[PDB]
């Protein structure tokens, strides 16, 4: 008979070791940009809420003042 | 040494107002807009002479 020995059809096609570790290009100083950025955002709206805070605080004190008598 | 002198209580039991605070909030914010002809003068007035019991009227 013939040998059943394992090896195949030659090479088990390539195969691939070498080190892979990529791809974060969102990262150049640029990221502080963003994220400075959203600050920027924040302080701007939030200014505007205590302005409005603040009209409805002296609303409140005129409800109050009016009363006292 | 001193003895005070407290009005009748007849001086007193003049009128009502008996609302919630929640009413008399915004209801004040009206009146004290068209009222407060004669309050502000009565601020004036126990606060210039300060005696309650004095301009209680």
């Amino acid at each position: 008979k013939v040998k059943q020995d394992m090896p195949p059809v030659g090479g088990y096609g390539p195969i691939d070791y070498k080190r892979n570790l990529p791809r974060r290009g969102l990262s150049g100083y640029s990221m502080f940009a963003v994220g400075i950025g959203a600050l920027l955002f924040g302080y701007w709206s939030m200014m505007r809420w205590n302005r409005e805070r603040r009209r409805l605080q002296i609303e409140d004190f005129e409800a109050r003042i009016a009363l006292m008598p | 040494p001193g003895i005070v002198e407290l009005p009748s209580l007849e001086d007193l039991k003049v009128q009502e107002v008996k609302v919630s605070s929640s009413v008399l909030k915004a209801a004040a914010h009206h009146y004290g807009a068209q009222c407060d002809k004669p309050n502000k003068e009565f601020m004036l007035c126990r606060w210039e002479e300060k005696d309650p019991r004095r301009c209680l009227e």
